[PDB]
RNA sequence: GUUUUCAUUAAUCAGGAACGUAAACUAUU
RNA sequence: GAACCUGAUUAAUAGGGACAGUCG
């Protein structure tokens, strides 16, 4: 049925949007666990690495 | 009646014949009944639906039998929804159109919801005791009731 | 409790009808738009807040979202339909450079972190993604049997091309644009007015529902909430992330705004006024110090979060005083004579 | 009794944008209330209302609108007539709009000047 | 009044709470460098635009 | 300053989670003389004591 | 028929006041029941399901138990 | 026609009654001549 | 008094009583 | 309460009709 | 003085009646 085949497609949608929040949930981790958190981030600066 | 054949008129009314003997052992309103009318036209994309329309004391004989005769209509014959509807020929009318639609369950509400501007959406809710079945003949409801009338509604089940 | 005095000023005269709609710029710092509820719409410089930068008579209903794009241009709903204008040019311009109609009823804007990507949230069920420059009446993404409308959108920065909504059946949906479909629904038990993202965490987000309370889930896993704030009155309008991911405000339906934690649970601050007259749309500024308020007087405020911390230089035995205060008051803030006078504010 | 559904009708959302609530739960329903309240979302102060069937209307409102009524003994008005009828109901002449039953259908004051016909005074919202 | 009423919400013991406060923070009991390094607040905010972050740092 | 209310702590944690004795027991609660339902089963198992 | 309820009920109410006289709440539900049936009555003249020249003052009540 | 700051003040002071003085008040055309004082009492403004 | 109570007649809950001089009195305004 | 019926029968009171020693501190909320 | 409407309606969140257990 067309309600059964897109349940399968938006489940395989979910798993692969889950992957790719996956690649995010170390470094929540490690700022929700560290000491000390600096803002603005180093990686945002418009002059990075000059 | 009102017809002379087309091409799948003869099958279905073939069926109702064949539902006679050679099967069951149940047969109320099989030998009453002639050839009637029927529709074929499209739901959705690649599946079609098949509707029959039905004189108006017929509807209460057939209320008398639906279960497991749709079952061996949709099974023996051409693998897709089969839809029993009265003929008729204006909003009581297309009140009986929707609770005819609707054979097993019956409809609670109708929210005619507006939008920001004068658009407008109807959308008429089903019974909770019955939803595991008839979710995905759903759109088919919806397709076919547009088919005929010509307004869309929207068939959801209350949460 | 002494030096909290937290109200810092209004931005130029105000609207005329009260403030609907209002959106920063993401990336600048200074720039802000307002639009109101007699469609006219009102960029706004923070360095020079005497008067606007920009106005124009946009629509004829009420401005329900608007935005900025991350050239310089700026795009606003209404009930009429989405527009597009250029605020910052040689010569002021009223008229706009693009118009869209088709599509519904559109509600909210939400644009892209990077490229010119903008999802707009309809009437009809769907939202609809457009490209700038080579799209012209975009895409549009539904839940496949959905009729009630969708009334936020917001585009996950930290992650892009995932797209949360709330919805008037009391539910969320998300939306992943890499793949043009929606992905998992959800029903709550109350309607929920406003979703929105962390921008430092890329799976939390937070609704403000009609339950007078605050969310916050988790886009992996909807079966619990991660934390519920709750200590409204009326219903809250507008909920927003600060820019560091670790507070929120709450503009809501009575006349307050309410500062939180994002562990908390339980208010940090409450502001509240009376020329204020509801409130419809809290942000902050990209400094994570100061947040601005849209109300319905048709007065944008700027208030200050840490209310009783003044910004500026300090000197060295300056800030070690009001660093040396803040950790004793993490220390002994739970001793009964402390927690009454930190907990007392004036309602 | 007050026969007059349509000014129970807005008797009700009075009460509530008074009250401060979000919505409310008009319980006889009709279709001048439902004409009503079209005219009164397209000028916006009113956000998305539907009709659901036991009829009742539940009414999302925006909290933008100040005051509802009828006038009840609805008199005729033509044109000329109906420039002083507006300055005379309104505060202001481009805040809020008077309701009309016209031969075009109900509409506001400015839809019966774009199109040109008269009618009788039914209500008014600002 | 100079007691606590109850439990403060990460503790779970009377001896973890009453044993884990313990040392004064102040300048005048600890070291210049001990007084900075446990008064350093958790989250230091810098002057600028705080963009959400771009790209995972771990 | 800062040490446990301990009666108070343990009376928060109730609301949170809500043959030689009882012979002086009577020979304190027969001056009052409020008879005091408890001792009422006091007495029943002084009894078949 | 509702009518004929109304006027069953007056029968009662007037045969339990002639066997006691004084009483006189039995004569104010009395009053009232005489006015629903007037009322009742003019209604379904007004339709015209029964006669136009049929009245109930005792007789009818008489004529009806008998 | 002005209108000062602190008159703008006493009409959003007085509650949401008084929504639609305050949105005529608040009509765009008019000149909002902005007070430099404390108290925000309209009789002082305009006496001074 | 309220300011958003209009002129012409008297204003009880949301129900608006005009006299039938008041709508003669606005015919006699325009003429 | 019902797994009960006729479907405007109704609302309000001009006229009229039935019942009959005291006072003294006070559309929702 | 209800709503509904390019051979007999909604059955009213107004009526009157019937039945049952009751209640004072
Ligand atoms: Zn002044």
């Amino acid at each position: 049925a067309k309600r059964q085949q897109d349940r399968l497609m938006r489940e395989a949608a979910y798993k692969k949007t889950n992957e790719t929040l996956d690649r995010w949930i170390e470094t929540v981790k490690h700022n929700r666990r560290a000491e000390h958190l600096v803002f603005p981030l180093a990686q945002n600066a418009h002059d990075r690495g000059l | 009646s009102r017809q002379n054949p087309s091409d799948l008129e003869r099958a279905i009314a073939g069926a109702l014949y064949d539902l006679e003997t050679n099967t069951a052992d149940l047969k109320a309103a099989l030998r009453p009944l002639q050839f009637v009318s029927a529709r074929e036209i499209e739901v959705g994309h690649g599946k079609k639906a098949i509707v029959i329309f039905v004189p108006v004391p017929a509807l209460q004989g057939f209320h008398r039998v639906q279960q497991r005769l749709t079952r061996e209509l949709e099974k023996k014959f051409s693998d897709r929804h089969v839809l029993i509807l009265a003929a008729r020929r204006l909003t009581a009318v297309h009140d009986a159109i929707l609770t005819d639609l609707v054979y097993p369950v019956e409809i609670v509400g109708k929210r005619l919801r507006t939008k920001e501007d004068g658009s407008k959406v109807l959308k008429v809710i089903l019974d909770e005791k019955e939803r595991g079945g008839v979710d995905y003949r759903l759109d088919t409801y919806s397709e076919v009731y547009r088919r005929l009338t010509g307004r869309n509604v929207t068939f959801e089940f209350p949460q | 409790r002494m030096f909290a005095k937290p109200f810092l000023g209004q931005l130029g005269n105000g609207h005329v009808q009260g403030v609907y709609s209002m959106c920063k710029d993401k990336n600048s710092l200074n720039c802000i738009a307002s639009g109101s509820g007699d469609g006219v719409v009102k960029v706004w410089d923070l360095t020079t807040r005497d008067e606007e930068t920009w106005r124009v008579a946009a629509h004829n209903n009420i401005v329900k979202g608007l935005t900025f794009t991350n050239d310089k241009k700026l795009l606003s709903c209404a009930t009429d339909g989405i527009k597009l204008w250029d605020p910052y040019a040689s010569p002021s311009n009223t008229t706009p450079i693009a118009t869209w109609q088709e599509g519904g009823p559109y509600t909210s804007l939400s644009f892209h972190r990077s490229a010119n990507t903008f999802a707009a949230s309809s009437g009809q069920g769907c939202i609809r993604i457009w490209d700038l420059e080579h799209s012209t009446a975009g895409q549009a993404i539904q839940w496949p049997s959905f009729v009630d409308t969708i009334t936020d959108v917001c585009f996950n920065q930290v992650e892009t091309s995932v797209i949360g909504s709330v919805a008037t059946d009391r539910s969320i949906i998300l939306f992943d644009l890499r793949t043009n479909m929606p992905v998992i629904k959800t029903v709550l038990h109350f309607a929920c007015n406003r979703i929105v993202f962390n921008p430092m965490e890329a799976m939390n987000l937070a609704v403000a529902s009609e339950d007078h309370n605050i969310y916050i889930f988790d886009a992996r896993n909807f079966d619990k909430a991660l934390n519920i704030q709750k200590g409204h009155v009326a219903a809250v309008m507008d909920v927003e992330f600060s820019p560091t991911g670790e507070e929120l405000v709450s503009g809501s339906y009575d006349r307050t705004i309410r500062l939180w934690r994002r562990d908390a649970g339980h208010s940090r601050d409450v502001y509240h006024t009376k020329r204020m007259q509801r409130v419809f749309r809290t942000m902050w500024t990209m400094d994570s110090k100061y947040i601005l308020t849209g109300s319905d007087d048709g007065n944008v405020r700027l208030w200050r979060a840490n209310a009783s911390e003044r910004s500026g230089v300090k000197a060295t035995r300056q800030r070690q005083a009001l660093e040396y205060n803040n950790a004793l008051l993490d220390r002994y803030g739970h001793l009964p004579e402390i927690r009454r006078i930190r907990r007392h504010r004036h309602l | 009794v007050r026969t007059s559904v349509l000014h129970d009708a807005l008797n009700s959302i009075n009460n509530a944008e008074k009250m401060g609530k979000r919505q409310v739960m008009i319980r006889p329903s009709s279709k001048v209330i439902v004409k009503f309240l079209q005219v009164m979302q397209r000028h916006g102060y009113i956000g998305e209302f539907e009709e659901v069937d036991n009829g009742k209307i539940v009414v999302q409102l925006n909290g933008r609108l100040n005051k509802c009524g009828v006038i009840s003994p609805r008199y005729n008005v033509r044109l000329a007539e109906l420039e002083k009828w507006v300055t005379k109901l309104l505060p202001a002449r481009q805040f809020g709009y008077v309701i009309l039953t016209t031969s075009a259908g109900i509409m506001d004051h400015e839809e019966a000047r774009r199109k040109h016909v008269a009618g009788k005074i039914i209500g008014f919202f600002y | 009044k100079y007691l606590a009423t109850g439990l403060p919400h990460p503790f779970e013991s009377q001896q973890q709470y009453e044993r884990s406060l313990r040392l004064p923070v102040g300048p005048e009991w600890m070291t210049k460098e001990t007084f900075q390094d446990a008064t350093k607040p958790r989250v230091i905010i810098k002057q600028g635009i705080i963009a959400p972050m771009s790209k995972p740092m771990y | 300053i800062g040490n446990l209310d301990l009666r108070s702590e343990k009376q928060r944690q109730a609301e949170r989670d809500l043959n030689t004795a009882l012979k002086k027991y009577l020979r304190k609660q027969r001056k009052k003389n409020i008879i005091d339902e408890k001792r009422l089963k006091a007495e029943e198992l002084y009894r078949q004591m | 028929e509702d009518l004929y309820f109304l006027i069953k009920k007056a029968v009662a109410v007037r045969k339990h006041l002639e066997r006691n006289r004084k009483d006189k709440d039995s004569k104010f539900r009395l009053i009232l029941i005489e006015s629903r049936i007037h009322r009742l009555a003019r209604y379904y003249k007004t339709v015209g399901v029964l006669p136009p020249t049929w009245k109930y003052e005792s007789s009818t009540a008489s004529t009806l138990v008998a | 026609i002005i209108i000062t700051s602190c008159v703008m003040a006493e009409l959003e002071k007085l509650g949401p009654r008084y929504r639609v003085a305050l949105m005529i008040a608040r009509d765009e055309r008019w000149q909002r001549l902005t007070c430099d004082h404390k108290g925000t009492y309209a009789d002082d403004c305009i006496v001074d | 008094r309220p300011v958003d109570l209009p002129a012409v007649g008297r204003m009880r809950g949301a129900e608006l009583r005009i006299s039938a001089k008041e709508a003669a009195a606005i015919a006699r305004e325009v003429r």
